[PDB]
RNA sequence: GGUGGGGUAACGGCCCACCAAGCCGAAGAUCGGUACGGGCCGUGAGAGCGGGAGCCCGGAGAUGGACACUGAGACACGGGUCC
RNA sequence: ACGGCUUUUCCGGAGUGUAAAAAGCUCCGGGAAUAAGGGCUGGGCAAGGCCGGUGGCAGCCGCCGCGGUAAUACCGGCGGCCCGAGUGGUGGCCACUAUUAUUGGGCCUAAAGCGGCCGUAGCCGGGCCCGUAAGUCCCUGGCGAAAUCCCACGGCUCAACCGUGGGGCUCGCUGGGGAUACUGCGGGCCUUGGGACCGGGAGAGGCCGGGGGUACCCCCGGGGUAGGGGUGAAAUCCUAUAAUCCCGGGGGGACCGCCAGUGGCGAAGGCGCCCGGCUGGAACGGGUCCGACGGUGAGGGCCGAAGGCCAGGGGAGCGAACCGGAUUAGAUACCCGGGUAGUCCUGGCUGUAAAGGAUGCGGGCUAGGUGUCGGGCGAGCUUCGAGCUCGCCCGGUGCCGUAGGGAAGCCGUUAAGCCCGCCGCCUGGGGAGUACGGCCGCAAGGCUGAAACUUAAAGGAAUUGGCGGGGGAGCACUACAAGGGGUGGAGCGUGCGGU
RNA sequence: GGCGAAUACGUCCCUGCUCCUUGCACACACCGCCCGUCACUCCACCCGAGCGGGGCCUAGGUGAGGCCCGAUCUCCUUCGGGAGGUCGGGUCGAGCCUAGGCUCCGUGAGGGGGGAGAAGUCGUAACAAGGUAGCCGUAGGGGAACCUACGGCUCGAUCACCUCCU
RNA sequence: UGGAGGUGAUUUAAAUG
RNA sequence: GUCGGGCUCAUAACCCGAA
């Protein structure tokens, strides 16, 4: 991924190391599902 | 600054603003000329017959003297080898250059691991291969030259 | 960052390719070009449309707001699109009826789009029945067949 | 691209027969998108940015796609043929 | 309100006008008669702190914001302001905007310097002499239709419009003549930038072989006997098959304490026990050599912490997952007892970090002061040491600070200052580093990267307070400590809630 | 008014207040601020079995019509020939058919995150040392914010000691 | 006077508006 | 588990009594 270190502030939102990890559970599923 | 460590030093020599040879030198061109070829016979390298020459025998470079064929210019060691048939093929740095880079290359065939010296040797090409394009733009080297570690 | 660059005199091509890459950093330079808006306006580039009424319903005005909107729902002849219209002015809602037809522009907010405590809604009702509504809802003319 | 012809009012791969491997391209070929070109017009202190219906000059078209007769001139908006 | 005047315009006529008509124009009769709207009125922004309605309902609002029964902001009356035969609404382009920056912007902390380096094209390139005349400058021939633009004069009553002259516009092309400062090209001559070489020194730079240091874990033998370990407090665990502890031996894998220093070396990542071998780079000293051989660098190439993956080894200590003991309302944790992968070696793949000096690299210039590391020079000591002290030059590494810079924090010859270059990147906050398409990888993943829609701020530096399961100082029987007497249980007096 | 003691001569441990200094994402001022999953309402979008239809390049068959060279026929001639019919051959060609591959619009069972709304729900991750300092890379685990391991950064509070400076 | 670094530590539990 | 009282600005947790 590309680096946004502003995201890494944490007024008003959550970790972005875990938002990462999320987004990267999500992508999996999506690709398991286009080889189907 | 440095090619590539990008260092400032600055030492290096300081030669005083002068046309002629100084009073109390007492050499003539032709004793100066013969003391070269004698030199270059002796298996010397043409800055190390400049040092011997300054160091030993009083003599501040070889150009504070008129040619006495060329009156346009002065004399230099190289011409002089050149008047007896005696200068190097190869221009001399880059013949030290492939002279380092044979060495560190059997050095590297024993130690794979060693990377660091490695860049020396990618450093050291660097610097054959930027000689090599002046050398074939004067026309001092052939047209179809080339260098290849395998020779 | 040192000097600006390229300076130089046979330099022309490189500062005009530069110049080139960079303007697409500009959206409104890129939405013009590329021509987005004309891709997604369901007016088609117009200044004003027609359509039919559907319905009518009610907006909640946002935060810290408080208060009903009366808006209607709108077919529009040239495309069949639905879209949401706001009817201004202090009873206005009342002069509406469904399957009357109407004359719609924008609301006039920034860039071209909503404005105030409702957004959501872009267009706002000029003309019911080919009567205007500012008259209609001041007076000084009728709504016609009843 | 070359050599030898044909055809044309006329030069030409414009089209043929024969002989070669050439030609274009990251200084953007090819392909895709959009669009008639210019004189000019809107705006801005200027450098610039945007547009090019109306008048003049050039181009193209006559429901879509093909093709002929007469004539100095057309493959013809108020002339001919086929789909 | 009186008295008077006029007739552009209006009504009715004659002439002229016209192909014929109509307009227009000259005259005659009548008469102030026939003629004002749209927007706005809280700030921006000119104009009301008046009255009557409505009461977070209705409504207004480009933006900021009004309205919750005493509204200068909504609806209406009366006033007032702007423009005026016009005045408001919606959509588009330019300006606003130095928010696209040649003129003329930014990238330490706000969006933004590739993790690092080598190099191809391109762009930018040191001094002197001679030649050329492509770029460039000057003069003059042939061109760039008219209309459109600017100026003076002239014709319609002036003007708009139209004519006669002067200029500009299509900044572009081409035939000749002249100049040689700069750039380009050709020849010659240099040493300052850069490179080569020689000398005495410095350094945890890299690779390979050998020799060690304690510490720790397990095993065998001797002694001794009831506990050890661990927490805020405990428990699981270990121990009579003799532990913890002490002594004599055997085996094993990882790691190199103190000295050690805003100390050293390296492009960055990184590098510290000793001895020997191979090897990279830099500083200083230099009347040595070559002779501009240079800077940056699109594409392209190489190096690159930890973790992960593929094969084969190894496994002391530690320890994702997991298994037990606790804590708690719960406790998928923090704490305690165990424990697989991994951490180590050999051959490959992956190419990622707050890979941060959050500061790309080369060159010139612009007060000082004071430490420290390497080399050189001078002077004085000396136990004669590769020793010590002071001063100066060059190159590294810190601190304080003048001019200047900056929103400030701060930077300040190790620039974030003034100037000459080249490359990379940024253009309000989100959606999103996502979807789709492509390339690379065994895989995990890497590089490249939009739109619909949503939103008035998000973000930075500094100020005053308030607060902290932050630090310091001080104080009080509506605080404690030391004490004396009680209230809370019963019946009743009295006040409060509810019923 | 009568009678008339006990204990301390201190401390900031508890409950609180004043002042200096320090951190702060708070100013309605910690009774502050604030994060994610599940549930409900609305908007735009992505993947998608099936499902109607359009447009391009190919390869093959067919082909109205045009041109050229031939043989013969009918009618006119000024004897030059000129209108046209039928057949043979060559060649060019819009259209049409079949198959193949891409491309586009329309519906679409089911699946997935995104944005608003206001609160149905469970907890309290971030801001003070936020009560286990926070954060980056990689990997595993968990209703959910999150937890743990190795390497890194300060954009971390407090006390003691040490080192390096002005 | 004022600054920059390093090594050690931190005596139960304490959610919300 | 029910009901009542304590503690807290208040709710949850926590403490006490009772049927
Ligand atoms: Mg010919
Ligand atoms: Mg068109
Ligand atoms: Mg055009
Ligand atoms: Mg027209
Ligand atoms: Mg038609
Ligand atoms: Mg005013
Ligand atoms: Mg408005
Ligand atoms: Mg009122
Ligand atoms: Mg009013
Ligand atoms: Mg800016
Ligand atoms: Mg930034
Ligand atoms: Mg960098
Ligand atoms: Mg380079
Ligand atoms: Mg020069
Ligand atoms: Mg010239
Ligand atoms: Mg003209
Ligand atoms: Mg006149
Ligand atoms: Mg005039
Ligand atoms: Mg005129
Ligand atoms: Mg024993
Ligand atoms: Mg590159
Ligand atoms: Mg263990
Ligand atoms: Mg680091
Ligand atoms: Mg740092
Ligand atoms: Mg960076
Ligand atoms: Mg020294
Ligand atoms: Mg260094
Ligand atoms: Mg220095
Ligand atoms: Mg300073
Ligand atoms: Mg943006
Ligand atoms: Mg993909
Ligand atoms: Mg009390
Ligand atoms: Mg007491
Ligand atoms: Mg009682
Ligand atoms: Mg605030
Ligand atoms: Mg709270
Ligand atoms: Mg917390
Ligand atoms: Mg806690
Ligand atoms: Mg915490
Ligand atoms: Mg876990
Ligand atoms: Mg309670």
């Amino acid at each position: 991924m590309k680096r946004r270190p502003r995201k890494w502030k944490k007024k008003g939102r959550m970790r972005w190391k875990w938002i990462k990890k999320r987004i990267r559970r999500l992508k999996r599923q999506r690709k398991k599902e286009r080889g189907l | 600054a440095r090619m590539h460590a990008r260092k400032r030093g600055k030492s290096g020599s300081k030669r005083p603003p002068r046309t002629a040879p100084p009073i109390w030198l007492e050499y003539t061109v032709e004793d100066i000329e013969n003391l070269v070829v004698k030199l270059r016979k002796e298996g010397y390298s043409t800055a190390m017959i400049g040092t011997i020459l300054r160091d030993q025998y009083g003599i501040p470079t070889v150009k504070l003297f008129r040619d006495p064929d060329n009156p346009n210019r002065k004399l230099t060691i190289t011409r002089i080898l050149e008047k007896h048939g005696l200068a190097p093929e190869i221009p001399e740095d880059l013949m030290f250059l492939i002279k380092r880079a044979v060495n560190l290359r059997k050095h590297l065939e024993q130690h794979p691991k060693d990377l660091h010296s490695m860049r020396g040797l990618q450093l050291i090409e660097s610097k054959i291969r930027r000689l090599v394009k002046y050398y074939k733009r004067k026309g001092k080297l052939p047209k179809d030259w080339r260098y290849d570690p395998e020779q | 960052p040192g000097k600006k660059a390229p300076n130089g005199e046979f330099a022309g091509r490189k500062l005009k390719l530069k110049r080139k890459k960079f303007r697409w950093s500009d959206i409104r330079y890129k939405r013009r070009v590329l021509r987005l808006k004309e891709k997604s306006d369901p007016l088609e580039g117009a200044p004003q449309a027609r359509g039919i009424v559907l319905e009518k319903i009610a907006v909640e005005a946002k935060q810290p707001n408080s208060g009903m909107r009366k808006a209607v729902r709108v077919q529009l002849i040239k495309n069949g699109k639905v879209v949401t219209a706001f009817c201004p002015g202090d009873g206005a809602i009342k002069f509406i009826d469904e399957h009357d037809e109407v004359i719609i522009e924008g609301i006039g907010g920034p860039k071209g789009g909503s404005m105030g405590d409702i957004p959501g809604i872009r267009y706002k009702v000029v003309k019911v029945n080919r009567v205007s509504l500012k008259e209609l809802v001041k007076g000084r003319k009728e709504k016609p067949r009843r």
